[PDB]
């Protein structure tokens, strides 16, 4: 298993308990889990030294949005401190108040500011009543008037473009200026009440000719927003005492340790005679030594020359599970870990899934130039990971592309691989060592000369065996059939008969692996009523289909085409016991038992999977002096959905043929119409126009095929993983690690 | 294959999916029974910190009054709100302002009723709901006659709607106030009826009872806090509802009762609002009237909620949201003055 | 400075990747005699007489493509010097 | 509401001409100018064949987009105050899809028997091509609407599930008992389009 014990004790209540507590969270190798009894978070022996951390961090986070409203970055690159406990923690958040009680007078010093807009609005009256509205009210505004002044007024409107200042909040908004010439009182104080509703707080009362008042409150504005420039030394002081950031990011990471060193303190016991102030942990087996040591290093900060340990002991519960990657294995950990955690002691799936998984894909995406490709870019992103690890990237993309390292660097190995198989190499096959379909000369053997004269109208056909003909290439697709017209059925044959077989194998492979996950756990039951009836019913049902795909591959010549047996309609008929008397050769002789028998046995796997272990768990119910029925519901449901899940997932295989076919003919699409055209007669201008082309073709194939279709097939394969393989041998349940290591 | 089972979700299944999602944040009982063991405020907002009430008070509130926890309470409610209503589409928005013109008729009578008392008029801006806030809210001022209350809304403010005929004054007093707001909720009432039952299918069942009870309750508040007035018993009759079940009633018993007795008569009739009047023994050592009612509303709207193509959970979500607010501000206001008369009188809701 | 570096990286892997492309496909072209699995795409509406005029016309195909190479190599070499600008 | 005015009208006058054309004819005596015979054999079968063919792909993918539509906006929704249930109730995408896969296999499996004959006046095709083509078109018709019906029952119930998974976590695995239980209708539909077509020798 991962750990053998995990529930060890090893710790007792000291003096200065709380440093040990902190050099253990400093190794990073512990969780915490205590308090039963889930008391209120308000009823703790610790609760005032929380309240106080709670205020810190209030005072922190103030001091903090202050300064990013400053835009005056903080630099984060020196040391990890250490927490001093003793009581020179107090005076430093003494010296903090402070801080926070100078912005507070700043913030007071703001109410400055909000006076100079009060003679910066009245600027713009430079030019019965005037004032100032909210640009974004302008027209419900006018509306009231025309209901309540009922046009017997009048109004014009001017406007500003460098919005103003909010005061209060710093927020910029927008404004105008408008003036109403009236004909009464009453209608001054309803619009008075309106604009009291509207914010038309300022007054510049008519006295004298325009060019006296107009000059009279310049000089005041002048003055004004002089005496404005000159108080901003207030702000010049602000600024300078929020150059001190670095001398208290610092103090907020000690702050946010010393807050996460009394929560999980809080966890201990409920009690602290004789000292029993004490708390659980999870722990691995293999770092018992680093932390006996870090145990030691906690008395030795301590005064009290005191053991602070205890004995192991076990009990019954569920520990978590923690998966010790390395640089390899980490990448496609983490892959499976993101659709459930493993139980404690459940067959790992990395093993296996760290290079079943891009063989699939290249299966899903077989072609040569987008392999190479795709490995370019991994040796390029695996050589200079230091450098990049060492960067700040604003790409999160390109965060989440680079954690797959060698996922994308294995995916593009066998993506090449798996091009060099179909001879397939940008859609195009590469006559390496030989074709030995077409033999002209041959052919004019068996009445083949003079037909092409109308061949520029026909197609004739190529028959198999005139004598030398067939023959297999000895490695992948004969070249020929990439120029075929007809190629599209062959390709389909193939490629559907590879996915059906590749599936099926997984299938088995899952359920084999199921049988050491249950052997391990000693479950006589699941192995004996479980295992066996599930593997016989698929041998049964589809290695069957896998033998007669590969009898009638290596079975039947060229010249049985006529009545050649068709293996679907016999599988049809495997499913509904009809046997006609024609229309169908037998594939092999005495079919007929072997079939049947076939048959027979599809059907006794399923009530073996119903009936019998319910009941032998009820016996075993009924040996210890359960709800029956609900262990029946459950039975049922089980089986029901395997069998189920036979079909579907066996026609659900069927994606690999499916996205390998529409990959092929993508690529030909691409090959088809885009450099086609960039070949040509043209003496000078070929090449020329075809540098363009490729260009083009370089940037298509880089956007369509090379990252996308390398998604599809890469999400597919990983839910091919997730329901169609794991869900056979993998439980999905259980806790992960959360350690207690900080940032 | 009908409205609410087939094409229910492209406009709305993101929505219901966020406001089921915040049914959940809604406290429970054993929250409560936590809740009101605390000592001090400092508690309650440490154990409102320890639920989904929490990270909302993270100011300089030292000096901690329950007046500050009922403003940010509030102001969580609106925030909630207005998010709902941004991210919707347009039937969904009708059904939204329908549910928000009611704070806006009670922000209109507040307003109205500041008029007479005119030594207050900054001073009712807090007091104001920023949920049935609008453009013209604080307009409301300027009016001296009712006829000069329809001109200031008529002008932008839909309330006008139910008002624009079903007015007709040149005298504005302190009397009459409670006839505008009578007037303005039977018109709101039956303008609300009428559109559900409009859009039809589970919409309509779902909001149609509601509706139905709320109407029957405004009657029989109406009825029995008539006496001692300068009003008609034709005008009482004129100011009930007829969306209820009571609309033969609404002229042929209430609108000649007497006395109490007379609308007992009434309610034996009905068994729903029997056994809630019977239960509301009104004596000092047990609850009254009110407090049924709101214990009937209460559970009628948890009820509302279980309805997988709910066009109108809306309503159900905002009535129990406001009174979580209230059960949490009564008892924080139980708890500072530090006394245990009333701290198991909350009504428990989920 | 011109032609900023953030965008000449791509250009100076876009410029490799065609002249190593073209250069190749030519090669196929020459040395195979455009076997017309690998070359379908050519010019010719009358060949009945003989393959040497199709050999020669495939010929005159593939020269093409060296000058496309040598097209893609300047490219990178331009691209390559507005990089060294820093 | 306009449109459903429009395909009422439209449905109306169909029917009203239909009938009142019917009743002139009959009372007409010209009952020999309503010979069904020519109309149901002058149709060649491959048309029936290549309709069934286009329907049984069609219709399944039409169901298959409706469920996937009405269980993922639920889901999506639903998982912002609780991220857990995104893998957790990923089973009604799948079935939802299964749909799909059921019914491009019934394409394949039908899409074969299409050997082309040469007869072209109807006493020269005979019986069995006329038998084909409508035994053909007549299993895509029912695999395609089948399968409709059964993944608009799917999704439907996978929205159900997971919108209520949010709140308790031992609730799912018990109610996705409706989830399975929906395809077992698009099984169903299948077995019969197999049936239907299991004797036919167009050739």
């Amino acid at each position: 298993r991962s750990e053998e014990m995990t529930l060890a004790q090893l710790f007792l209540q000291s003096e200065a308990a709380y440093c040990c507590v902190s050099e253990l969270g400093e190794l990073g190798k512990v969780q915490f889990r205590d308090l039963n009894p889930d008391v209120n978070v308000f009823q703790r022996k610790f609760v005032n030294e929380v309240r106080r951390c709670e205020e810190m961090d209030r005072k922190l986070r103030f001091v903090e949005k202050e300064i990013r409203k400053a835009n005056i970055p903080i630099m984060d690159t020196g040391e990890n401190p250490e927490v001093p406990f003793p009581r020179d923690m107090i005076d430093l958040e003494a010296n903090f108040e402070k801080i926070e009680n100078e912005l507070k007078e700043i913030n007071t010093n703001q109410e400055a500011l909000k006076r100079n807009f009060l003679e910066l609005t009245e600027l713009k009256f430079i030019l019965f009543v005037a004032g100032v509205i909210n640009r974004e009210r302008i027209p419900t505004f006018e509306r009231m008037l025309w209901r309540v002044c009922r046009g017997n007024v009048f109004l014009r409107q001017a406007e500003i473009e460098n919005p103003l200042e909010d005061p209060v909040t710093g927020d910029y908004v927008h404004k105008s200026v408008f003036i109403i010439f009236f004909q009464g009182d009453q209608l001054k104080n309803r619009v008075k009440k309106i604009c009291e509703g509207f914010r038309a707080s300022l007054y510049p009362c008519p006295e004298t000719p325009q060019e006296r008042k107009e000059m009279a409150s310049g000089v005041n504005t002048r003055i004004d927003d002089l005496q404005m420039v000159l108080n901003q030394t207030e702000d010049h002081r602000q600024r300078v005492l929020q150059a001190a950031a670095k001398n208290i990011r610092v103090w907020f990471i000690k702050v946010r340790k010393m807050k996460a060193i009394y929560h999980t303190l809080n966890l201990c016991n409920i009690d602290v005679t004789q000292k029993c102030l004490i708390a659980e942990v999870w722990c691995p087996v293999t770092d018992l030594d680093s932390i006996q040591f870090a145990l030691r290093r906690g008395t030795e900060h301590s005064g009290s020359t005191v053991p602070s340990i205890l004995n192991r002991m076990q009990t019954n519960q569920t520990p978590p599970t923690y998966n010790k990657t390395n640089k390899f294995t980490h990448g496609f950990q983490n892959i499976v870990d993101a659709y459930g955690i493993g139980t404690y002691r459940e067959i790992n799936p990395a093993p296996y899934t760290v290079i079943t998984f891009p063989f699939l894909f290249a299966v899903m995406f077989g072609d040569f130039g987008h392999g190479i490709l795709m490995t370019l870019f991994a040796v390029w992103m695996v050589l200079r990971e230091s450098r990049i690890l060492s960067q700040k990237h604003e790409n999160e993309m390109f965060s989440m592309v680079f954690s797959g390292r060698y996922i994308i660097l294995l995916m593009g190995l066998f993506s090449i691989y798996t091009g060099l198989i179909y001879n397939d190499c940008f859609s195009k096959s590469l006559n390496i060592f030989g074709s030995s379909w077409s033999v002209r000369p041959m052919f004019t053997q068996g009445n083949w000369t003079e037909e092409t004269l109308l061949g520029s109208s026909v197609l004739q056909l190529n028959p198999a065996i005139p004598g030398v003909f067939g023959g297999p290439y000895p490695f992948g697709i004969d070249p020929i059939w990439n120029i075929a017209t007809n190629k599209l059925t062959f390709l389909n044959s193939f490629k559907m008969k590879m996915s059906v077989i590749l599936g099926i194998i997984h299938m088995l492979f899952g359920v084999s692996l199921s049988l050491f996950n249950h052997i391990y756990f000693k479950k006589p039951l699941n192995i004996y009523f479980g295992f066996i009836p599930e593997i016989i019913f698929m041998s049964s049902l589809f290695g069957y289909l896998v033998i007669l795909i590969f009898y009638k591959w290596t079975a039947y010549d060229a010249h049985s085409s006529r009545n050649a047996p068709s293996l679907l309609i016999h599988f049809i008929n495997m499913f509904l016991f009809s046997y006609p008397e024609s229309g169908n050769a037998m594939l092999y002789s005495g079919q007929k038992g072997i079939q049947c028998f076939l048959i027979v046995v599809a059907m006794l796997c399923v009530p073996w999977m119903l009936l019998f272990k319910p009941l032998i768990l009820r016996h075993q119910y009924l040996r210890k002096k359960f709800d029956f029925g609900d262990t029946m519901v459950h039975q049922a449901i089980h089986t029901i959905e395997y069998c189920l899940g036979c079909i579907s997932n066996t026609a659900s295989y069927l994606r690999l043929w499916a996205l390998s076919l529409a990959h092929a003919q993508l690529s030909e699409v691409l090959w088809t119409m885009v450099i086609h055209i960039g070949l040509h007669v043209r003496s000078l201008a070929g090449g020329l126009g075809l540098f363009f082309i490729f260009a083009a073709f370089a940037t298509l194939t880089v956007a369509i095929l090379l990252i996308m279709e390398g998604l599809s097939a890469f999400l597919h394969a990983l839910r091919l993983h997730w329901v169609e393989f794991q869900n056979k041998f993998y439980t999905g349940t259980g806790f992960k690690f959360l350690p207690f290591s900080f940032e | 294959s009908f409205f609410p089972e087939l094409y229910f979700n492209v406009d709305n299944g993101y929505l219901e999916g966020l406001v089921r999602g915040l049914k959940a944040g809604v406290l429970s009982q054993a929250d409560y029974l936590n809740l009101v063991q605390c000592e001090t405020l400092e508690d309650l907002k440490l154990h409102l910190q320890s639920t989904d009430y929490g990270n909302f008070l993270a100011n300089e509130a030292s000096p901690l009054t329950v007046s500050v926890i009922d403003d940010k309470l509030k102001e969580k409610m609106v925030v909630e709100f207005r998010h709902m209503r941004n991210h919707a589409y347009e039937p969904l928005a009708s059904f939204l302002d329908f549910i928000t013109y009611s704070y806006m008729i009670d922000n209109v009578i507040l307003l109205i009723t500041g008029t007479l008392h005119q030594r207050s008029i900054a001073e009712l801006v807090p007091k104001c709901h920023p949920l049935g806030s609008f453009e013209q809210m604080e307009a409301v001022n300027i009016a001296q006659t009712p006829a000069e209350l329809y001109n200031a809304i008529l002008v932008d403010t839909p309330l006008a709607a139910f008002f624009q005929d079903c007015i007709s004054e040149q005298d504005l007093d302190e009397m009459n106030i409670e006839i505008i707001r009578n007037t303005l909720y039977k018109a709101y009432l039956e303008s609300f009826y009428k559109f559900c039952t409009l859009l039809g299918g589970t919409t309509a069942d779902a909001m149609c009872p509601i509706l139905e009870f709320e109407a029957d309750r405004r009657a029989f508040i109406i009825t029995i806090n008539s006496f001692g007035t300068e009003l008609s018993k034709e005008d009482r009759a004129k100011l009930f509802p007829h969306c209820g079940r009571l609309y033969p009633e609404g002229l042929a018993q209430l609108a000649r009762a007497d006395d109490y007795e007379q609308v007992k008569n009434v309610a034996d009739y009905y068994p729903e609002y029997k056994l809630l009047f019977e239960g509301a023994g009104s004596n000092p050592g047990d609850k009254t009237l009110e407090d049924r009612f709101f214990e009937h509303e209460v559970k009628l709207n948890k009820l509302a909620f279980l309805n997988q193509f709910h066009f109108g959970v809306f309503y159900a979500f905002v009535k129990l949201k406001e009174q979580e607010c209230r059960n949490i501000v009564w008892i924080a206001e139980c708890i500072a003055q530090r006394h245990r008369a009333k701290i198991d009188n909350y009504i428990p809701i989920f | 400075l011109c032609c900023g570096p953030k965008l000449a990286a791509c250009g100076i892997v876009l410029s490799a990747w065609g002249v190593i492309m073209l250069i190749m496909l030519g090669i196929f072209f020459n040395v195979h005699s455009a076997v017309l699995i690998e070359d379908v795409p050519f010019t010719e509406k009358d060949f009945e007489n003989g393959p040497q005029n199709i050999y020669n016309l495939y010929e005159q195909v593939s020269y093409n493509c060296f000058i496309a190479a040598g097209l893609y190599l300047l490219l990178g070499g331009f691209s390559f010097c507005q990089v060294r600008l820093n | 509401t306009g449109l459903e005015l429009l395909y009422l009208g439209i449905f109306v006058a169909f029917w009203a001409c239909m009938v009142v054309v019917g009743i002139c004819y009959t009372i007409f005596d010209l009952g020999f100018r309503f010979d069904v015979a020519w109309f149901l054999t002058e149709t060649s079968p491959f048309m029936w064949s290549n309709l069934g063919i286009g329907l049984a792909i069609s219709l399944s993918v039409v169901g298959a987009a409706w469920g996937i539509y009405i269980t993922g906006s639920s889901i999506i929704g639903g998982g912002v105050k609780a991220p857990r249930i995104k893998t957790k109730n990923l089973v009604s995408i799948i079935f939802c899809e299964a749909v799909a896969i059921y019914g491009i296999i019934m394409a394949i499996v039908i899409s074969n028997m299409a050997e082309p004959f040469s007869a072209t006046e109807p006493k020269a095709i005979g019986h069995r091509n006329y038998h084909a083509g409508y035994s053909m078109f007549g299993a895509g018709l029912t695999v395609g609407l089948s399968n409709l019906f059964c993944g608009v029952c799917v999704g439907i119930v996978g929205s159900g599930a997971a919108l209520a998974d949010a709140q308790n976590p031992s609730l799912f695995v018990k109610i996705l008992i409706v989830e399975i239980f929906g395809s077992a209708i698009g099984l169903f539909g299948v077995i019969v389009a197999i049936l239907q077509t299991s004797r036919v020798k167009m050739g």
